[PDB]
């Protein structure tokens, strides 16, 4: 219960012994008791809905637990310190997880480093928006997930790179990413149906390109075009290529006049719609 | 159309059901590596408790 | 129209095969939780037991 | 061959001794042997179809482990004791589920705490009808599931809150729930075809809320009104709440069946529909 007395009785109990207090063995029993109690204390603040004070209570517990010698669960206390300000409003969970991930990889490990590097990336994408750094976090983290054949996040965090990167700034990465996912997507008997929208994303990114480079993917890809769900990928394209190439808008726009009913359009698709018609503006708008 | 509506009922059931299951998969995502984060980390000190 | 009626009603029954699946889906989604929840404590407490062990036999 | 002998034989041995029976050590190996006898006893009580002394046997088996070194497998035995009397009719299980909460909540294990904190409300509503405490535990547990950001566990709690805020008739709080959860869902393809279900669930929660918030929450949630389950929400709602503004129940009751013709109604909706139909009727007299 004590929000303060566990602290006050442990702060007078944390001290290095070169004195009459030294004696025979260390005070590692004392700081072990203290850090277990700090863990309970950061629990009682989080139970009391104090995720800032609780999160800082995790921060002392999480930093002081390394002082005996415990890098094992000090990483867990770092994640708990991160989860508190991740749940609470502000930042500084970013530092709890950057203290976490380096120490976790310093154990001789790979996975959870990436599994919270994505957490920092989610914060720096959604919340503490630093997408030019979060996308690097997805990138290096997906490099770790690639080097462990955890193909899930290996494809996923790359998709998070490319879906925002293409629209904002990186163009050859768009098709290079959606082809790297697309080949091994065609490989597995589990994956080759997810490849349809993956090559849709490879195609409909136009990179200031007026061409049928999407049709280069058509006469590349294993569509099996009697599968009509790729006609919402490329017959869409077989209209709009020549709509954009004949600088025409009442066929290009008509494609989504009919395609909005047969497919709900999210923000990224309509932003790419607006992207290719900014290329149409640059073809038409004087 | 009614027959396709019947299968449509079974399919909105299907897809939203497996959707809802995806949250148990989220609790797996907890209990798949946090389970490792306890276990492998504990055996990092029991195997080294012989030391 | 009736050719398509027969085809589509076959596909009503393909969805009924998905209904035959979905109980086998959901019960297994249950029991895998019914193991993971119970696995969590046995996973959790073993590092604590390891701490209890290794303070002595240095 | 039953464990009623095992309980008394370990109860001879459970003494807190001050004699040569301890000597220098206690009964540590002896009391672990004893608690193993209680473990074996409490298992074969459930094996013997007892269901009433069995969960008591788990209670006592854990009870003689609580004060030793570790409440932890004793806490799991309390979880098992909560799984003991739950199938049975007695209420002893809920108390053991409290004991598990103030071990796992007390220790930092909010995850498993939230795993059975929901089952407590499942018993307070389904079995042991105390539904305002059931709802207070769905809400509290959803606060915990949002503590670790496990969202749809909390949303599955919030339907039992909010869906049972209809018959508890706090419509003002029913519409306070589906907004922040469903406007968070249009970015998710995971639930977007479901999200408009929730803004039928937001929309039809009337205490006769005749503001254009119902005409605007359908718009902030950007929603193609020619969506074909929003045809089953939006223009449905137009006929349902224009006829109320016509003060004319007959074409209302014909068109609600016209909705039944195209999407059959279920319990929570149908009950709220007859509810709001009472409001429409009691408004059309005067």
């Amino acid at each position: 219960a004590e929000a303060m007395a566990l602290l006050a009785e442990a702060e007078r109990k944390v001290k290095n012994s070169q004195s009459f207090f030294s004696g025979l063995f260390g005070g590692s029993s004392k700081i072990e008791e203290a850090c277990e109690i700090y863990a309970r204390a950061a629990n009682m603040f989080k139970m009391a809905k104090n995720w800032s004070a609780a999160g800082n209570a995790f921060c002392q517990a999480a930093q002081l637990h390394l002082q005996l010698q415990s890098k094992h669960d000090a990483a867990t206390c770092f994640v708990d310190a991160g989860n508190a300000f991740k749940k609470a409003d502000p930042q500084e969970a970013i530092n709890c997880l950057m203290r976490a991930i380096e120490i976790y990889t310093d154990m001789g490990r790979f996975t959870i480093a990436a599994k919270h590097h994505i957490s920092i990336a989610e914060i720096y994408e959604t919340e503490l928006v630093d997408v030019e750094k979060a996308i690097a976090h997805y990138e290096q983290s997906a490099d770790y997930y690639k080097g462990e054949e955890s193909n899930s996040s290996a494809n996923k965090c790359l998709l998070k790179v490319a879906g925002y990167a293409a629209q904002l700034e990186q163009y050859q990465k768009a098709i290079d990413i959606y082809e790297q996912v697309g080949t091994s997507a065609m490989d597995s008997p589990l994956l080759k149906y997810s490849a349809k929208d993956y090559f849709f994303k490879a195609a409909l990114c136009h990179f200031c390109i007026d061409m049928l480079n999407a049709k280069l993917a058509v006469q590349k890809y294993e569509e099996l075009f009697p599968a009509f769900s790729d006609s919402r990928e490329c017959k869409l394209m077989k209209k709009l290529l020549e709509a954009h190439e004949e600088q025409n808008v009442d066929s290009y726009t008509e494609s989504v006049k009919e395609y909005d009913s047969i497919s709900r359009l999210d923000q990224w698709l309509t932003t790419m719609l607006l992207r290719i018609k900014k290329t149409i503006q640059g073809d038409e708008e004087d | 159309e009614n027959s396709i509506r019947e299968l449509h009922d079974m399919f909105m059931d299907m897809a939203m059901l497996v959707e809802s299951q995806g949250e148990m998969i989220d609790r797996i995502e907890y209990n798949v590596e946090h389970a490792v984060d306890y276990v492998e980390r504990a055996v990092s000190d029991t195997k080294k408790a012989v030391k | 129209l009736q050719q398509t009626q027969a085809q589509v009603d076959e596909v009503v029954d393909i969805m009924r095969v998905n209904v035959d699946k979905v109980l086998e889906r959901d019960q297994k989604l249950s029991e895998l939780d019914d193991r993971a929840d119970a696995l969590q404590a046995g996973a959790s407490q073993f590092e604590t037991s390891a701490a209890k062990l290794k303070r002595k036999y240095w």
